[PDB]
């Protein structure tokens, strides 16, 4: 995330995923659901049935979110601020919770694409998604 | 812990097609390199070692009903002898799940990688058994 | 877990001077505060349901070899019905020895807080019985 | 840590704590060893006796190091760049050690100033140490 190496990894990472961010988004949220039925209880309001376009919608707008995120690796607390609001302030989401979807997205660019999934990339990516997490709990800070 | 009569064929059926080498190999590499201070405790040996931890989760996979029994001598090892703290059994579990996505791929679908976290769990918490 | 005779004794005489109430209180009203989430689930009512904790974790310590038993309905309480991650189990038992270390003070050596960290470890792993 | 609310908090509690740093720090190192025995191992060349002149010693390095933080709550991982090398570069230390440690020292603060230790400085100085433990874990960033 924040070393150079790092960055560099995580923006090359990101151009293989391309277009795909929403797809991907989608589809971890699913594993999540899925495999820790304890998370499901943040969305009462959602149809939670694979297919769901609630699902889908809300997969493309956090796909959207990362996508941000990549372009801003120099200044992630200000161009996630209105994120961290949500999530910490009114949502109060167990920061527990964010390490759970970070694996469920690991394993989801696993799947998809295993060729450029590299140990090397891997490790850069848990960097980026455990920076993220940290400032969507930073009303914890 | 507890499995569907369903779910236990499908974890069964996949391991079936799990080279313990192979897996086993990159499952402790990237442990490794994505989580740096468990190098404390550990190249072709990387091999070696990936190998014989997958083919003791194996054992786990293949007697689900008793994983405390199955573990309690790996739990003392872990805990007296090496001093891990358990929290790194939980993490080798993850990687091991992200290794099977790659290997995988579309055939490790949301469903049967919610299997596989409750086995990864339960062998973590065999192995943690004695110390907390 | 497992502790011995003299171990037991301190941990038990220790108890006797324990006020459930201004106690419970305190540690729930610290985990609010020191751990903000936890205001998803939770003021004169922090302390009824910090009371209602405290005589809990008393149970616990007069229950010592059967903690698993103690804690079964609880456990089901906090995971199907409420969906609190067991993490929180833990966080909940140290502010609770913090708060012993704060009204006890010097009489709450380094040898007391680490028995009184195994019975918190254990309670906190009774509490999880029935999710992992 | 972060917010000036928290600064404040902090470097007044630690006006407190004043020139006892050194002893709590080897108190702190005391209750972690009987604790959680675990960390035992990071320290092969200690003699680990109550009393011990090493853990005496160690504890006034460890007190030293969070006096300097406070000071310079404005850029830790400057501050304390050397520490980062040593503990997650040279030592390995597993980051979860760090949290133990950091509820013992909470635990012996408590024990010495029970009315300077309130709800509201508790809840500072466990952001303060999350964030020192981040920058000494740092390597692993
Ligand atoms: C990688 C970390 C995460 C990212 C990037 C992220 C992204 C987002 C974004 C962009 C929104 C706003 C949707 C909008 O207003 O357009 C949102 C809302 C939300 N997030 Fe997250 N999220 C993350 C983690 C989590 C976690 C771990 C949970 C809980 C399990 C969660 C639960 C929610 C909920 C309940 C909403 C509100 C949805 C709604 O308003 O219908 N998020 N998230
Ligand atoms: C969680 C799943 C794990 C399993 C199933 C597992 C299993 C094993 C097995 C089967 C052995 C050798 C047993 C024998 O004596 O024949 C072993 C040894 C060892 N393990 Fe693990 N292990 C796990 C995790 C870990 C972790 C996270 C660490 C920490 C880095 C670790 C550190 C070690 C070390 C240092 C040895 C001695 C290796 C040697 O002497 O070559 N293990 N483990
Ligand atoms: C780890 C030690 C804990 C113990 C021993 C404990 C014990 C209890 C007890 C005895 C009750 C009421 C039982 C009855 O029906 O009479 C209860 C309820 C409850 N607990 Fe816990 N608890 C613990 C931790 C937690 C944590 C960490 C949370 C998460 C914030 C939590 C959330 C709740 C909630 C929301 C209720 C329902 C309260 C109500 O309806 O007023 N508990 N717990
Ligand atoms: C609040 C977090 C911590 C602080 C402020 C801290 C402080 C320090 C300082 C200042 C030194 C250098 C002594 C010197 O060269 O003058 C040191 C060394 C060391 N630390 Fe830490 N430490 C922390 C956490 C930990 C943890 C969690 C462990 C492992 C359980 C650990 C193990 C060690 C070891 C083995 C040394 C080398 C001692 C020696 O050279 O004899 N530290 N620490």
């Amino acid at each position: 995330v924040l070393s150079a190496a790092d960055k560099t990894n995580v923006k090359a990472a990101w151009s293989k995923v391309g277009g795909h961010a929403g797809e991907y988004g989608a589809e971890a949220l699913e594993r999540m659901f899925l495999g820790f039925p304890t998370t499901k209880t943040y969305f009462p309001h959602f149809d939670l049935s694979h297919g769901s376009a609630q699902v889908k919608a809300h997969g493309k707008k956090v796909g959207d979110a990362l996508t941000l995120a990549v372009g801003h690796l120099d200044d992630l607390p200000g161009a996630l601020s209105d994120l961290s609001n949500l999530h910490a302030h009114k949502l109060r989401v167990d920061p527990v919770n964010f390490k759970l979807l970070s694996h469920c997205l690991l394993s989801t660019l696993a799947v998809h694409l295993p060729n450029d999934f590299t140990p090397a990339v891997h490790a850069s990516l848990d960097k980026f998604l455990s920076s993220v997490s940290t400032v969507l709990t930073s009303k914890y800070r | 812990v507890q499995l569907s009569g369903e779910e236990k064929a499908a974890v069964l059926a996949l391991w079936d097609k799990v080279n313990e080498e192979e897996v086993g190999g990159e499952a402790l590499g990237r442990l490794l390199v994505v989580y740096p201070w468990t190098q404390r405790f550990f190249n072709p040996k990387v091999k070696a070692h990936g190998k014989k931890v997958l083919h003791s989760f194996g054992e786990g996979v293949h007697h689900l009903d008793n994983l405390k029994g199955t573990f309690a001598a790996l739990s003392e090892l872990h805990c007296d002898k090496l001093h891990v703290d358990p929290e790194n059994f939980r993490l080798l579990g993850n990687v091991l799940v992200v290794v099977l996505a790659r290997h995988f791929g579309k055939d490790f679908t949301p469903e049967l990688q919610a299997s596989y976290q409750k086995v990864v769990a339960g062998v973590a918490n065999a192995l943690a058994h004695k110390y907390h």
